[PDB]
DNA sequence: TTTTTTTTTTTTTTTTTTTTTTTTTTT
DNA sequence: AAAAAAAAAAAAAAAAAAAAAAAAAAA
């Protein structure tokens, strides 16, 4: 059923189109329900096809599935369980950064400050009681940012290398403005019987007879040309490759090409294996060499067919 | 007849290979481009291969774009008129009714890749667009089974690695994106399950806080009857009491240690209890909702995997059976062994005088070129490209197998009717066979 | 005494490492310390051709480079995990066992300049007609590149404590409580905007921003730790930083490991 | 600790952009001998500066094998001046009331040869180092020119020269030397570059002053400082035809001269401006206290007929 | 034994035993031209695999298979390859054979589990290396892609990088002195850079002399300290002298690691230069000696090749010729067959990425057909040259082989062709082969009576 | 004069040829 | 078990596209 595939592909395209708004929405808020509002629709569009299992729709489905798992990932990262004891929560460490970056400020402006496996049970009125009074400064110049710039340089693993002037002062200048008209304005584009194997067979079983016999002494020869006298040989090779001419040499010397006429029986249950094993009775081939000078020696046997 | 549009209408050539400026239109579903090879045959197919977002390294007719330029010029451009005018088309409201994509290559700087609309309005000049419009039309141009390469046929048949044919066939019929995306989504699910098992410990911490806060409520308002619930008969207030004051110091130390835990008062103890309780009873809801969502996702993924297994087996057997049914025209046959362990596409073919299973490199010519066609025509129903191109399928085989190639490919282009075709063979089949059934056209350079 | 004659022989039999230490020690002076392998090879292919020696296997001169950089002064070249001598990108980083317990000197003598460089709430550095005396007090670094760790320990300590996720607007409205303006006025010590500071901070790969697209609503972006802040830092030393910021001594800090880990989880990842 | 100590001290010195006073390294050594707990009681400052010199010799062996070097130069404004400027900023944060000999040696970290490897070790663009070279040629050209007038009593060169003159002679009844020549161009002329703009030169001079080589005098004029020794060590000056010291034959662009008619007359036989004999402040102090009172080139007397250089 | 016109090294008649479709069949060749022909997969293009395996050749030189015993007709046990080749008057130093016999027969009998079996030279037991050197001494090589190309390597010609084209087109005669000349060039190239490094060691010596100046300064500083130590006796002139020596001595002298810093590191740099330069000069002299003799004959050969090639190439429709290049210092001497197929396009190179199947096939034929006189090779095996060739580019590629094989002084052209065009132009000394098939053939596996009967060359036997 | 578009340059990342090296059939 | 070309493996080389910066022109 093609129509079902067409329409469910359209539905897949629509869901993939709205997927970007879905992803932005889950990125902002942190709500999982958008991962399921489309999961229901993709499960629907998946099961809606039951008669042909056409690839490509499964491919769109795979893209939709990795996208839904991605939205689930974005949502699952956005859970936050805050404790009252854990002394690393955000508004208890930003209000300690804003503690350390001003100890010299409190000593400079002389505005002094007073005191206001443990299993992590409870500690709130020592690390949120008086470490929160430092929360109303909002001007840059008050904090010594030269003390949490130099607590990342001797605590982290920064690479402290200096600037040397013996080298870069002796570089070369660059008056190498590129060539005008390297190559511009080309814009020149000027707005301006080959196979014929059955012919021999339709001559054979119309003129010779269904069990007649001729030879090289009669068939491949030609009294005027050599082309038409070797093309016949290649046509004979095609015919005997097709298994339609009987070529077993009698001891007189001449070859014998007779129309292999299997008495008409279309039953093949043993004729097929008979032919296959008769070819397995391997036809060690008769290399039927013909030259140019001896084309005139074997005309028939003594230079006479129809010169 | 209905033709889902996406069939390339016109190739417009500006300084390419050996053609300054010639443009010839394509046909309905099968076209014949003949003449003399190189003289306007593989150039057209190289234009169609490149101007659909492919490099020239994997074309074997020029290892650099800047080498493909007509010698005597500076910039080459090729205009490809797709057809966006029927079912399944791509944004008919913006791109008009006939997309026009072109690529401009010059002997220096970056090559130019542009989407142009119908009338001429330039849309987006990016290489990520042409790789999206045709991905929408689903035309795989890179791998040989869709766009065969005249110089790569003779080597693809035999010289390709055992894994080459397998991976090309697999990623060609879309059957590998499914495995990759499903395994990738499973990995995402594993990472999410690990984050959930991590969140389980934080939820345990919240649970411990909720229960110990309940314990604080109990140990706080356990001293209610001792000093407050006696308000019954003291209404006259608000001698012989021999045993009044007994444990005033013990109750004092108890109240001190109870209210001096961290510094909260009685109402503040109950307030923290309520806050931690609400935190726990909301985190529970969020955690369980996430768990249900993940479990439903996982079960849907399992129902994807089983259908994937079924689809793989079905597609492989379809390939096998159509391959054999095409081989049986020359009275020999074989079987394709998709060994999913060593990742192969070994083509075991036999002749009219054999016994045991022969090799894929043993037979040649007749048992080769006619295995090329037989393997390719078992990768045209699974892969559903809207267009297909053939360039000298008969790389070396005589006249009695070219007919049993042509009169088989014409037939296999009747069962499917969504794919346009262009065939590149230097021979003469113009008005030689009974190809008068419409859908074909002659184009000799 | 094996070290001195050892490094002498090392620099002796290998004259391409001697002409490579004085390259990676002068690409990463204090700017971006990453070196892509493609470049490390495109320079080693020319610093060994004109060196009268066949260039050895990369995994030989790599151990040679590490041996030199460790012996003379104390550095280390190291490849970062890109999602051993196979890392696609390498960074320098100090490696001597740090001496905080007497890096008191280097924190003090670079904190003291606050009592002399900003009085009455203005910076007196751009005052040209001033008596500059730094070369006689040995001021321990620059000052347009010391409030670049000043603002990079209050952006990668407000991503190290929100579970490796913080939005853009949340970060701006969480920085404006420090005084750092955001409407477009340059921060008045290091003389640059805040958005361009974040962009150049991206180019150094200290943080990575996530780009979205919504034509109807707009774009929102998040600031999760990049790679350089994961390799040139470490939990074994982030514990030290956060142990000092709170000023609490070694007794009330035993929990800090798991306290951080259950609030930071997907940051020290790949 | 050999690895440890010789690993710490180089970090100390190239962290500070290079240059670092000796009385800071000798305190970092007491920092690190306690960080590995290798305490000492039988020592004075002599053994300490000895051990510092020994460690610098070892580190210099390794570096000279690598291709960089730790020079050991003197700042020529004198013991009392530099100890004032340094231990005047060590009164709030101070170690344990130790006594230091008022020293002047300034270890510096520079590269010897301008190879192709360290060709690009800068933050500056092309135009910016072009301005740097243009500025320094202006510095030397303004240095060669001497002019008459009253010399200020504000700079430390002037107060120190007068103090040591009075201390050596003993008789304070002496007047001012009546000329000055400055190697420190004023701002308004360097602002007059052609290609770049004014604000560019403003912030560029600020950057350079932060890179510890363009110290700015108290009057608002900058010269060139202890990353001159990384720059054409002596042909930096003989290129613009400036000679060297007398007592040590190292460089000097600030101190005492005697440019009177006798030691005057740069070599016009060849045209190279080989100017007068120049001293360092400590060099001049020793040369006047324990040698003579006379310019050695053509027998002058400089305690009355000398020049101020600033 | 009508050996009346067979040139030495040739092959006279093949007879095969237990091959892929040849259980027992015997060819009967001709001295001049034996156009092998027949229907598809008729076992007519297997006689080429047979010559490549019966002249002790390798298996990869054909491309038909990959392993050595894959030609043993599956169903058999052992395969016998009997082939006869005319004896040469220049080939000697061979065991179990004299220099009188005018016909030698090399036969290799491949077994099942033993790929590298024994050989057969005139019914005598011969090892592998002996017959390999004998077939080499018969001036017949099979790796020369200009002489022996199989069906699976016809257009592996154009994929040959130029340098290798020169090597395999001049190893038709001899040029090993070109190899020793390349060795001389690389020796000179390394010597040049060593000399430049010595010229930098010169500046090292200059720096060492400057450091010696610093050493002398350190000795004068030590002399100041010598005075300081010799005169320290505080028990007024003496006191004044002590104060005039303290500040005089620079307290920053770093001669500790400079005094004995360098004494003998430069004499080892100055212990290699002069005779090394003389050796560079004698290398240049020998290089000029070797290069002087090469160029004249090596360009005269190429001029003859160009004349014959252009006279043969003008029939396709536009001009072209072969040009040598000697641009680089002899390690990249290379040849480029340059071709034009119509006039208005320029003269272009020959490679895969330039021309089609038909053009590259025409080039591969006309390059190895005009390289006829200028090499000693009795037989050549052109393999089914029809890949992408239309009528006009097949009649000519065949006519220009017939009129080369029947003019005079003809070498054996092995030509196989499944296709066959009507109205060709045949001549006298050619021998049109063929290969029959079909189960209606009187199988001569037991009776060798009718093993060849039908050939029109032995009309009465 | 300032903003936007063009343009050139640089950087990063893939792909074709090429070398390496343990394993391995072998005398 | 003492030589051998062999298979297979790692590891650098070039190619193409993208992004940033600078120049130039229009408003
Ligand atoms: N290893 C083998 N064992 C047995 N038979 C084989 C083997 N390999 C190939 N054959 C058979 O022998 C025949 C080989 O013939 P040949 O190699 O001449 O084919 P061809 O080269 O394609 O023919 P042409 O090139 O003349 O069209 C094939 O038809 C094939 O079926």
């Amino acid at each position: 059923d093609p129509q079902l595939e067409f329409k469910v592909l359209q539905g897949y395209r629509d869901l993939e189109s709205e997927m970007h708004k879905g992803r932005a929405q889950v990125t902002r808020t942190g709500d999982i329900g958008v991962a399921m509002d489309n999961l229901n629709a993709v499960d629907s569009l998946f099961n809606k096809v039951i008669g042909i299992k056409n690839n490509g729709l499964f491919a769109h489905d795979a893209r939709a599935m990795v996208s839904i798992s991605e939205l689930a990932q974005i949502s699952v990262r956005n859970l936050k369980f805050d404790d009252s004891r854990s002394m690393v929560n955000l508004e208890n460490i930003v209000n300690s950064l804003k503690r350390y970056m001003l100890k010299e400020h409190f000593k400079l402006n002389n505005i002094a400050e007073n005191r206001n496996a443990t299993s992590s049970f409870k500690a709130t009125s020592m690390r949120h009681s008086y470490l929160q009074q430092f929360s109303h400064y909002n001007e840059f110049s008050q904090f010594n940012w030269f003390r949490i710039g130099a607590l990342y340089n001797t605590i982290s693993k920064n690479a402290p290398i200096t600037d040397h002037l013996m080298g870069p002062l002796s570089i070369e200048k660059k008056p190498r403005v590129l060539t005008q008209r390297r190559r511009n304005n080309d814009q020149v584009g000027e707005k301006i019987t080959p196979e014929q194997v059955k012919k021999c067979f339709k001559k054979l079983s119309k003129k010779l007879g269904p069990e007649g016999s001729i030879n090289l002494f009669k068939f491949i020869i030609d009294p005027n040309s050599f082309s038409r006298s070797i093309e016949n040989l290649f046509y004979t090779s095609f015919l005997i490759k097709e298994g339609k001419l009987l070529m077993e040499h009698d001891e007189e010397g001449l070859p014998t090409i007779k129309i292999k006429q299997s008495i008409s029986h279309t039953d093949s249950r043993s004729k097929e294996i008979e032919r296959q094993r008769r070819r397995a009775a391997h036809q060690n081939h008769i290399i039927f060499q013909m030259d140019m000078p001896t084309w005139r020696k074997l005309i028939k046997k003594y230079n006479i067919t129809s010169p | 007849e209905e033709s889902p549009s996406g069939y390339i209408k016109k190739v417009i050539l500006r300084n390419f290979m050996c053609h300054e400026h010639f443009e010839l239109e394509l046909g309905s579903r099968l076209n014949f481009i003949v003449g003399n090879n190189g003289s306007g045959k593989s150039a057209i197919l190289t234009a169609i291969t490149i101007g659909l977002g492919a490099k020239a390294s994997e074309t074997n007719r020029g290892s650099s774009l800047k080498d493909l330029i007509r010698e005597g010029c500076y910039s080459a451009k090729i205009i490809l008129h797709l057809d966006n005018s029927k079912y399944g088309a791509y944004q008919q409201g913006i791109f008009g009714n006939e997309i026009i994509v072109e690529r401009i290559i010059k002997r220096d700087g970056p090559a130019s890749f542009s989407l142009r609309s119908e009338n001429g309005k330039e849309i987006s000049n990016k290489k990520k667009d042409i790789q999206t419009v045709v991905d929408y039309f689903s035309v795989p141009v890179s791998n040989p089974m869709c766009f065969l390469s005249q110089d790569a046929a003779r080597s693809f048949l035999t010289a390709s690695t055992s894994q080459d044919k397998y991976s090309h066939f697999m990623k060609g019929t879309l059957l590998q994106e499914i495995t990759e995306n499903l395994l990738y989504a499973s990995a995402i699910h594993d990472s999410a399950q690990e984050n959930m098992a991590l969140h389980l410990e934080n939820l345990k911490s919240l649970k411990a806080e909720y229960e110990d806060a309940k314990k604080l409520l109990r140990e706080l308002n356990q001293t209610s009857d001792l000093n407050e619930r006696k308000m019954l008969l003291q209404a006259k207030s608000l001698d012989t009491q021999e045993e009044i004051k007994r444990e005033l110091d013990k109750v004092s130390r108890m109240i001190q240690k109870a209210e001096k835990s961290l510094g909260l008062s009685q109402e503040e103890v109950i307030a923290l209890f309520e806050k931690c309780r609400n935190k726990y009873k909301e985190g529970q809801k969020k955690y369980m909702e996430i768990d249900e969502a993940l479990n439903r996702l996982h079960n849907s993924l399992k129902a994807r995997d089983q259908n994937y297994k079924n689809a793989e087996k079905g597609t492989c057997f379809d390939a096998d059976m159509d391959f054999r049914a095409s081989l049986k025209v020359r009275k020999f046959s074989g079987n394709l062994s998709f060994i999913k362990d060593t990742k192969s596409l070994e083509i075991y073919i036999l002749t009219t005088n054999d016994e045991k299973a022969r090799n894929v490199d043993t037979l040649s010519g007749g048992e080769k070129s006619f295995s090329q066609m037989a393997l390719l025509l078992a990768t045209w129903k699974p892969m559903r490209s809207r267009i297909i191109a053939l360039d000298q399928f008969d790389v070396f085989m005589d006249q009695v197998n070219r007919k049993i190639g042509t009169t088989l490919i014409v037939k296999k282009l009747k069962d499917i009717a969504r794919t346009q075709t262009i065939i590149i063979t230097p021979q003469d089949i113009g008005k030689i066979a009974d190809i008068d059934s419409s859908g074909v056209s002659i184009h000799r350079m | 005494l094996t070290e001195d004659l050892a490094v002498a022989k090392i620099v002796k039999e290998n004259p391409v490492a001697r002409k490579m230490v004085r390259y990676i020690l002068s690409r990463g002076e204090s700017q971006n310390s990453i070196i892509t392998r493609n470049k490390l090879q495109s320079v080693i292919h020319e610093a060994a051709r004109e060196e009268n020696i066949a260039k050895p296997s990369f995994s030989k001169m790599f151990m040679d480079i590490n041996a030199i950089l460790y012996n003379v002064y104390g550095f280390e070249l190291q490849g970062l995990p890109s999602k051993g001598h196979r890392a696609q990108k390498f960074i320098l980083l100090n490696n001597v066992p740090h001496s905080k317990n007497f890096d008191d000197f280097k924190i003090l003598q670079s904190a003291h300049t606050y009592e002399e460089l900003i009085v009455t709430g203005e910076y007196i550095g751009d005052d040209i007609a001033s008596g500059t005396s730094n070369t006689l007090e040995s001021k321990l670094s620059t000052d347009r590149d010391l409030v670049y760790k000043g603002v990079l320990s209050v952006i990668l300590c407000i991503v190290f404590f929100s579970k490796n996720n913080i939005l853009h607007q949340e970060l701006i409205k969480f920085l404006e409580t420090f005084g750092i303006p955001s409407d477009g006025s340059k921060i008045a010590i290091l003389n640059i905007t805040i958005e361009d500071l974040i962009k150049s901070l991206e180019k150094r790969e200290y943080i990575v921003r996530l780009e979205e697209k919504s034509d109807t609503d707009g774009e929102v972006i998040s600031y999760r730790i990049g790679r350089r802040t994961q390799a040139e830092l470490g939990l074994e030393s982030l514990e030290k930083l956060v142990q000092e910021i709170m000023g609490l001594e070694k007794e009330q800090t035993k929990s800090l490991h798991d306290d951080i880990i259950k609030s930071i989880g997907d940051s020290y990842s790949i | 600790t050999g690895d440890a100590t010789a690993k710490y001290l180089l970090q100390y010195i190239l962290s500070a952009r290079g240059i670092c006073h000796e009385n800071a390294l000798i305190l970092a050594l007491m920092r690190l001998e306690t960080d590995a707990s290798t305490l000492n009681t039988e020592w004075s400052i002599q053994q300490w500066v000895d051990k510092l010199n020994d460690y610098i010799n070892a580190i210099n062996v390794k570096l000279n094998l690598l291709g960089y070097k730790i020079i050991r130069i003197n700042h020529g404004i004198g013991r009392n001046a530099v100890t004032l400027k340094a231990k005047q900023n060590f009164e709030s944060f101070e170690l344990q009331s130790i006594v230091l000999p008022e020293s002047n040696r300034f270890f510096v970290y520079v590269n010897l040869a301008s190879t192709e490897e360290t060709k690009l070790a800068t933050r500056f663009n092309q135009n910016e180092i072009e301005f740097i070279k243009w500025a320094i040629e202006q510095f030397m050209i303004s240095g060669e020119t001497i002019v008459e007038g009253p010399a200020l009593d504000t700079s430390i060169i002037v107060r120190e020269v007068n103090r040591i003159l009075v201390a050596a002679t003993g008789d304070s009844n002496l007047a001012k030397w009546r000329k000055f020549s400055t190697f420190t161009v004023g701002s308004t002329n360097l602002f007059q570059f052609q290609e770049l703009t004014a604000t560019d030169i403003e912030d560029l001079l600020l950057r350079l002053c932060e890179l510890k080589w363009f110290y700015r005098t108290q009057e608002g004029k900058f010269g060139i400082d202890l990353r001159c020794i990384a720059e054409l060590e002596e042909y930096l000056t003989s290129m613009y035809n400036l000679n060297t010291c007398q007592n040590c034959h190292k460089l000097a662009i600030q101190g005492v001269r005697c440019g009177n008619e006798s030691c005057r007359e740069e070599n016009e036989e060849t045209g190279e401006n080989s100017l007068s004999q120049i001293w360092h402040v400590d060099c001049f102090k020793h040369y006047i206290t324990h040698v003579s009172k006379n310019c050695d080139r053509c027998g002058s007397s400089l305690i009355t007929e000398g020049v101020y250089v600033i | 034994p009508d050996l009346s016109s067979f040139q030495p090294g040739s092959i006279i008649k093949i007879r095969l035993q237990d091959f892929v479709t040849y259980t027992l069949t015997e060819f009967n060749l001709s001295p001049s031209l034996n156009m092998i022909i027949g229907p598809n997969g008729s076992g007519k293009s297997t006689f080429v695999c047979a010559v490549c395996l019966g002249l002790a050749g390798k298996p990869e030189y054909i491309g038909r298979s990959k392993k050595v015993e894959d030609f043993i007709k599956n169903g058999q046990d052992v395969s016998k390859i009997e082939i006869t080749l005319k004896n040469s008057p220049n080939v000697t130093d061979i065991e179990y054979i004299d220099a009188r016999d005018e016909t030698i027969k090399i036969t290799r009998i491949i077994t099942r589990s033993k790929r590298r079996s024994d050989y057969l030279i005139n019914d005598y037991q011969v090892s592998e290396s002996v017959v390999k050197t004998l077939v080499a001494q018969l001036n017949i090589q099979l790796d020369n892609l200009c002489q022996f190309l199989s069906q699976e390597r016809v257009e592996e010609f154009a994929r040959l990088k130029s340098v290798k084209l020169l090597v395999e087109t001049i190893r038709s005669i001899d040029a090993s002195l070109l190899d020793v000349l390349d060795e001389l060039r690389e020796l000179q190239g390394n010597e040049q850079s060593l000399q430049k490094d010595l010229d930098f060691k010169k500046a090292k010596i200059v720096h060492l002399r400057q450091e010696s100046d610093k050493l002398r300064k350190s000795v004068e500083s030590l002399r100041d300290f010598q005075n300081k130590k010799g005169e320290i006796e505080l028990h007024q002139d003496v006191l004044d002298k002590l104060e005039s020596e303290i500040a005089m001595v620079n307290h920053d002298e770093s001669a500790v690691t400079i005094l004995d810093q360098v004494t003998a590191e430069l004499r080892e740099l100055e212990h290699t230069v002069p005779q090394q330069s003389k050796d560079l000069e004698t290398i240049k002299a020998k290089l000029k000696e070797d290069h002087a003799v090469l160029e004249p004959k090596l360009d005269d050969i190429v001029s003859k090749i160009s004349a014959r090639f252009a006279r043969l190439f003008n029939n396709v429709g536009s001009a072209g010729a072969v040009r040598l290049e000697k641009p680089k210092d002899y390690a990249e001497w290379k040849i480029e067959i340059m071709v034009k197929f119509r006039d208005n396009a320029p003269l272009k190179k020959l490679d895969s990425h330039t021309q089609s199947g038909g053009e590259r096939a025409v080039s591969t034929v006309l390059y190895m057909i005009a390289l006829q006189e200028f090499t000693s090779a009795p037989f050549r095996v052109v393999d089914q040259i029809n890949q992408g060739m239309d009528s006009r580019n097949e009649r000519i590629v065949h006519k220009a082989m017939v009129e080369n094989a029947c003019a005079e002084n003809t070498s054996q052209y092995f030509l196989i062709t499944p296709k066959l065009l009507t109205g060709l132009h045949y001549h006298e000394k050619m021998r049109i082969h063929c290969v029959m098939a079909g189960s209606w053939i009187p199988n001569p596996s037991e009776d060798p009576k009718m093993i060849h009967f039908g050939e029109t060359s032995n009309y009465s036997f």
